[PDB]
């Protein structure tokens, strides 16, 4: 419904208060930013979990609680070469400042000679991404389930001026009750207006981050678009062997949708994958709630899934099932490398 | 199909981010 999101008060208010004291906790934090909460020395590292740019992810063990964390490293000097410095300066500023459900946590940070450490909350279901290859497609009430919660994060993130910027399977994970925690904040940046930089990931792109334009929070919902999309299809709507030839598919204006989208579906799809700016959802004059009063999340209960109430079409089977990788120790170098460029983490 | 020409592709892989 077009009137629906068009309308106030007493729910709209209940969301109001809610995110003024969000914003409130946000911007104590925002100023003040925790930093040096824990030492290298205090980890049992156990295995890799995954890879970046900049270094390995590992599960690891805090020795004097016993609890397990993913240990992000960040190798200073390859930060540095990648010109990567006021992202990840922002990235670790912006995580240890937000809190909200499907947000993964930044428990604690340090950082040493050689390495930067981003110790997170520990997803034991991995990557919607592992799963999502593995199953092939998920059902449309399945990709509602996280599309909805992806839905409520922007809404508290957008709140506080965040944009996001990095939105893809790769990037969501999935906890111990089913529900999504989006993890990597490395191109998060808290900006009233629009910004310049060319980063995300090719196929999830918006045109005017491609065309040079000067862009704002339209960019992370049309990233939303590009998910639910490869969730329900289970390839995006954009793809190619190359950068290049996405790029010139998702300038072009034009979109194809497998026979098997619904019909609400679609029509949800076509307002977010929306190149002209003044038409797409979450960037109308009713903001967020277009979106949510949309006919596909007409099921949705908001409230419900911000709980943790919704039962969860999927939760991944624990036990042995996780990923191998190479490994190899930890070497601290005796000097000290970019400290004034880090001095802030 | 297009899910073939997926599966097919070099992309289904995890994707890095562009750092530009
Ligand atoms: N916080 C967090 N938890 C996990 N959990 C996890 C569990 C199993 C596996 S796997 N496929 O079996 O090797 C992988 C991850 N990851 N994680 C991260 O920030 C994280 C991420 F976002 C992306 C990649 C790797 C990570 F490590």
């Amino acid at each position: 419904g077009n009137a629906a999101a068009a309308k106030k008060g007493s729910e709209q208010e209940s969301v109001k208060e809610f995110l003024a004291k969000a914003k409130e906790d946000f911007l104590k934090k925002w100023e003040s930013p925790a930093q040096n909460t824990a030492h290298l020395d205090q980890f049992e590292r156990i295995r890799t979990l995954g890879t970046g740019s900049f270094g390995r992810v590992m599960l690891v063990k805090h020795k004097e609680t016993g609890n397990h964390y993913a240990m992000k490293i960040l190798d200073k000097q390859k930060v540095v070469k990648l010109k990567q410095i006021e992202h990840t300066l922002n990235e670790k500023r912006i995580q240890q400042a937000v809190n909200f459900p499907f947000l993964v946590k930044l428990e604690f940070s340090f950082k040493d000679n050689s390495n930067l450490y981003m110790v997170l909350e520990y997803a034991p279901g991995g990557e919607m991404f592992s799963h999502l290859r593995r199953i092939g497609r998920f059902s449309e009430p399945h990709a509602r389930f996280y599309a909805a919660q992806i839905v409520l994060t922007f809404e508290y993130l957008h709140s506080l001026d965040l944009i996001y910027r990095d939105l893809k399977p790769e990037n969501l994970l999935i906890d111990q009750q089913g529900y999504i925690k989006v993890a990597d904040f490395g191109f998060a940046k808290r900006v009233k207006g629009r910004t310049w930089t060319l980063c995300g990931t090719p196929e999830y792109l918006a045109p005017e981050i491609i065309l040079s334009k000067g862009y704002n929070k339209a960019v992370d919902w049309w990233a939303l678009g590009v998910l639910i999309y490869e969730m329900a299809a289970g390839y995006p709507p954009f793809f190619a062997d190359q950068p290049i030839q996405i790029y010139e598919k998702i300038v072009s204006g034009k979109v194809r949708f497998p026979s098997h989208f619904s019909s609400d579906l679609k029509d949800l799809l076509r307002n977010l994958l929306q190149v002209d700016l003044t038409k797409r959802f979450g960037n109308l004059k009713n903001g967020v709630n277009d979106i949510k009063n949309h006919k596909w999340f007409a099921t949705t209960d908001w409230i419900a899934i911000y709980q943790r109430k919704v039962e969860a079409p999927f939760i991944p089977k624990f036990k042995s099932n996780f990923d191998d990788y190479e490994e190899e120790e930890i070497r601290v170098s005796i000097n000290e490398k970019c400290g004034k460029e880090f001095s802030e983490f | 199909t297009t899910y073939a020409d997926f599966i097919a592709s070099g992309r289904t892989g995890r994707r890095n981010a562009i750092h530009d």
